[PDB]
RNA sequence: AAUGAUGGCCAGGCUGUCUCCACCCGAGACUCAGUGAAAUUGAACUCGCUGUGAAGAUGCAGUGUACCCGCGGCAAGACGG
RNA sequence: ACCGCCCAAGAGUUCAUAUCGACGGCGGUGUUUGGCACCUCGAUGUCGGCUCAUCACAUCCUGGGGCUGAAGUAGGUCCCAAGGGUAUGGCUGUUCGCCAUUUAAAGUGGUACGCGAGCUGGGUUUAGAACGUCGUGAGACAGUUCGGUCCCUAUCUGCCGU
């Protein structure tokens, strides 16, 4: 284990934001459009988190004007440039698989504004 | 090009060539005139 | 699902040739009373690694 | 990821809400094809006064499959439901005139450049 | 440039500057050693016998001690011949550097694969399944028919039969290059070498050119 | 009309029925101890390939190949029971 | 029987073998429909589906190559060439078949019309009951529809690993 330990001890991200399983999340993932680069939003909640270091995860659940295109990010892949928080969530458990089918008028959860 | 047991001369310009052991047909007049023993 | 012809006498031995038993012969000799005891086993007097454990 | 008779929603203004996978294009045995895959399928319904009628058959230019879409870091933008956008026989392009909902940038090559002109999303 | 093989450290996904992902093999190779002459001169074919690694003082046995004593060398984990390619040519006893993969652009992997014991035939060869219902008679995974009838009536040699597979040497050649650290003696490669993790697998510059 | 563990077809819901299978928990299968069976059985030191023959060869002619003996599996053949 | 080929009416606008052919002629293979009854009736389980195959080559695409009434293209024909490859659904037990739509393309044949001590049984040869028809009946129909029991703990050969 002490082999890659120094290898990738220098490849995990540098300044990741605040979330919970159910905190609102948006991974600005630099994607291919035309001939220039820009940032495009993917704002959502975490339903599923992986505290695994570089190969870990922090989950974003958007709503794509009715049908989303769902994303399993790498927090520590530089393809995730950064995260900018709009609000965190109030969660109990570890994995918010419920965040999906929960929609429209009730789809909300309050802010865990503490 | 024609292969059968029946090979013969057909026009004025050919050479039925024994190229080894099976009879043949060539043409030096027309492309149609080529055969071998069968 | 059966033999079709009855096997010979001699074969039966060879099939039995590897099943021969193997002797231990690696006796270990203790340092307190010298009672023969298996290496790594408390003696019949319940001794191993030399000392009187338990007590029976 | 559209296979024989795949449940199919429609992203377009043609009226047909119905399509169903029956033959993939581009090479024999081509099994799991989606994203930007074109395949043979048949229409099973339309809107009352639409440009297609019950029974008309066509292929597909996909924009959604329940499998979502991979991206440079191994990341994926994943589809919730299998909703799609058909194609012409000769002119290609979805037989319709107004399309809605997620497509895939993987369909971006100036051949489906028609749609990429004015979409709400991708 | 002979190949260099290591202990299958493990693996990683190597992260880059512009969104590049490189899940790479992780392997250990110490300063290698060629330990003998093989060629025309003493055998008539040319090869370079090589041991690498170390051994605990007490366990270097006298003849092998002499083998290394005659060698006068530290113990290494094993002696390998590199067949001399008319530019390849070594003699006993040298402790080696790794620069021999300066460019390579592709190397090998050959060694004991993951332990599996009797793997199932379904996995060894990608066979098919029968249906799980409508009267299946206890045949959810059998191989099915294998051979013909009163005609040749014998089983062709080589027939792919289920059984133990893997957990053994496995040559993996013509393999793209990703990265190394000579200063650390790792080998980190897009694509991960066979075997059990921690294994040695023959990594050699490409033989498919 | 109502009825039917009745015959045939078409909608809705559903989901590992399938493209295509992955993992996990239980009871056997494997090693050690003790007890301890059946169908079957001219006799056998019991290889492949061409050909010939009460006309589809382990056992014939010519011809290739192969150190002695186990253990876990598989089911083409022994016109297998 | 099939394919193959021999003759040259004739055709083919020309030109009997660009590509066809009268009437007649001589072969090859042994796969269709056939004959004969030498072996099996003190038991050699029938149609078809499913998994896994394998070779021949009278060559389907690819490869080569020639020629062509083969401009590019796309054909037609002849010689070489057997490494690799070779669709998904609906309709009926079906094979067959037909059809919808794809692709380089959906080659032809042997192997007990491969394969049940690896699976199924929907069809075809048992007992129930029906209709048409046929006889006085008993019942028949090779005419049609509904229902209906499948065993093996692997000695030897062989083959995969150890």
């Amino acid at each position: 284990s002490n082999i890659i330990k120094q290898l990738e001890q220098e490849q995990m991200k540098q300044d990741v934001p605040s979330f919970r399983p159910g905190d609102t999340v948006e991974v600005k993932v630099w994607v291919v459009e035309g001939s220039k680069k820009r940032l495009q939003a993917f704002e959502g909640v975490v339903i599923a988190i992986r505290n695994r270091g570089l190969h870990s995860a922090f989950t974003v659940r958007k709503i794509s004007n009715g049908e989303g295109v769902e994303r399993v990010f790498q927090t520590h892949s530089p393809v995730v440039d950064s995260i900018s928080v709009k609000r965190r969530g109030a969660v109990r458990k570890a994995k918010l698989y419920y965040l999906r089918e929960r929609t429209g008028k009730a789809a909300r959860i309050k802010e865990r504004l503490n | 090009m024609k292969v059968r047991a029946s090979v013969k001369k057909l026009c004025r310009n050919c050479k039925i060539v024994k190229r080894d052991g099976v009879i043949r047909v060539i043409c030096s007049a027309e492309p149609k005139h080529k055969q071998r023993q069968g | 699902a059966v033999q079709q012809n009855k096997p010979t006498r001699s074969k039966r031995g060879m099939r039995r040739s590897h099943d021969a038993l193997t002797a231990v012969t690696s006796l270990s000799v203790d340092k307190t009373s010298g009672e023969k005891h298996l290496r790594h086993h408390i003696t019949a007097d319940g001794y191993y690694r030399g000392r009187k454990v338990i007590a029976k | 990821m559209i296979q024989e008779q795949t449940m199919l929603n429609v992203a377009d203004n043609s009226g047909a809400r119905r399509v169903m996978c029956i033959k993939v294009l581009g090479g024999s045995h081509r099994r799991y094809a989606g994203v930007g895959d074109i395949i043979k399928i048949t229409i099973k319904e339309a809107i009352p006064r639409g440009k297609v009628k019950k029974g008309d058959v066509l292929k597909a230019v996909v924009v959604r499959t329940k499998k979502g879409v991979r991206r440079p870091d191994g990341s994926v933008i994943r589809f919730d439901g299998n909703a799609c956008v058909l194609l012409n026989n000769n002119s290609e392009q979805p037989i319709g005139t107004r399309i809605f909902g997620p497509v895939t940038r993987e369909l971006r090559s100036e051949k489906f450049m028609k749609i990429i002109s004015l979409a709400p999303e991708v | 440039m002979i190949g260099l093989v290591g202990k299958k450290v493990g693996m990683t996904r190597i992260f880059t500057e512009d969104g590049v992902s490189i899940p790479v093999t992780v392997i250990e190779v110490e300063a290698n050693r060629v330990t003998q002459v093989k060629d025309l001169a003493n055998d008539g074919y040319r090869a370079i016998q090589v041991t690498t690694g170390a051994k605990k003082a007490n366990r270097v046995t006298k003849p092998e001690a002499g083998h290394f004593a005659k060698a006068g060398v530290e113990a290494g984990r094993g002696l390998w011949e590199f067949r001399l390619a008319e530019g390849e040519e070594f003699t006993v006893g040298q402790s080696i550097s790794v620069e021999l993969f300066a460019d390579v652009k592709k190397v090998d992997v050959t060694g004991t694969s993951k332990g599996k014991g009797f793997a199932g035939t379904v996995k060894r060869w990608n066979f098919r399944t029968q249906d799980a219902t409508h009267g299946n008679s206890l045949s959810h995974r059998v191989p099915g028919s294998i051979g013909q009838n009163q005609t040749p009536g014998k089983v062709f040699k080589g027939k792919k039969m289920a059984g133990q597979m893997g957990n053994e040497r496995v040559t993996v050649q013509s393999l793209d290059v990703v990265r190394v650290d000579a200063e650390r003696n790792l080998l980190l490669v897009k694509g991960a070498v066979p075997g059990a993790t921690g294994s040695d697998l023959i990594v050699k510059p490409a033989v498919k050119a």
